[PDB]
């Protein structure tokens, strides 16, 4: 898949 | 302006390229406002300060100096002139195999260094790693980081979701040490293809991908780099190989005949350089305060001159 940012995310389990 | 820093430019919280007034050298220098930082939040900036003060490595970025003062915290760090790996990446769309071993090399190392100090990072990720002027990682942003102990798994979630270990979109209390491994394998992927292994449309799809744990190897993939792909990238984490483990594998050593890749050894300390000292004291500092500092590990003004004479 292409690369690109994500967010940083405190509580990936939601 | 501040303490021994003459800051300059923005380059990025701010941070601001400066210059050591007394050594003349390049740093940067992350400005942080306090007044507007919940407790919850300060309290991981200090721990994130008592991290970053623990990792002296090659390819971890280098905090030289704390400053406080009531509004604002200063942290003076390493300054990696390469800009990101993730730029890099998007500016040159991939690695070949032996530039991405070299990369990967100083990665592993670093990483496997942080889990010798018993600590994990928890956002390795393109973005988080650095280039200095001599092409060389620089592993940076600590903000998730933790200490850990193997009596212990951890509790909380976080990471960046294409590099996250599936037991963190779970619910799973984890050994953390195994976390990093599986984003590792992520970014040996996007070094080798200049893309990601998992992600889709929305972060739903994304997640289900991670959690299936299957990913496509390009056909120019070595079978060597597809094989140690699959030490890192393990759905059932107690059976992803240790970094250790990962040290050994042939992809990692392929042109290392004579030097393969082993864990770091931190060097002794010097607190005594007699040519470093000079210098100093001839600045005004004395023995004494070098001593105090460096022997008490404060990173204030002394201790950050004697290490910035030395880089």
């Amino acid at each position: 898949f292409p690369l690109k940012r994500h967010d940083k995310v405190d509580d990936l389990s939601k | 302006h501040i303490g021994n820093y003459r800051l300059l430019k923005t380059i990025g919280a701010k941070v601001k390229l400066a210059r050591h007034i007394l050594t003349g050298k390049e740093v940067a220098v992350k400005i942080i406002d306090k007044t507007q930082l919940n407790s919850s939040s300060l309290q991981k900036l200090f721990r994130e300060v008592r991290i970053m003060k623990v990792l002296n490595h090659p390819n971890i970025v280098k905090l030289f100096e704390v400053i406080e003062t009531e509004k604002t915290l200063y942290l003076v760090m390493e300054y990696a002139s390469g800009g990101e790996v993730f730029d890099y990446l998007v500016a040159h769309g991939w690695m070949k195999e032996k530039e991405a071993r070299a990369k990967f090399r100083q990665i592993v190392s670093a990483v496997q260094y942080c889990h010798q100090k018993f600590i994990v990072h928890r956002d390795l990720k393109a973005e988080n790693l650095l280039l200095d002027a001599d092409m060389n990682i620089k592993i940076a942003d600590f903000g998730f980081s933790n200490e850990f102990t193997f009596g212990n798994k951890l509790d909380t979630f976080c990471g960046s979701p294409p590099y996250a270990a599936p037991e963190l979109f779970q619910g799973k209390k984890y050994d953390g040490p195994e976390v990093d491994v599986w984003s590792l394998g992520v970014i040996l992927y996007t070094l080798v293809s200049g893309s990601l292994p998992f992600d889709g449309q929305n972060l739903k799809e994304l997640r289900e991908r991670v959690l299936r744990g299957k990913y496509r190897i390009p056909f120019y993939m070595s079978t060597d780099c597809e094989n140690l792909l699959k030490k890192f990238l393990i759905l059932n984490p107690s059976k992803r190989g240790t970094l250790e483990q990962i040290m050994k594998d042939r992809w990692m050593n392929v042109g290392h005949e004579d030097d393969e890749l082993k864990p770091y050894v931190e060097p002794l300390p010097d607190y005594k350089d007699p040519r470093r000292t000079e210098l100093m004291v001839s600045m005004g500092y004395t023995r004494e305060e070098i001593q105090d500092s460096l022997v008490g590990q404060r990173y204030n003004e002394v201790m950050a001159t004697y290490l910035l004479l030395g880089y």
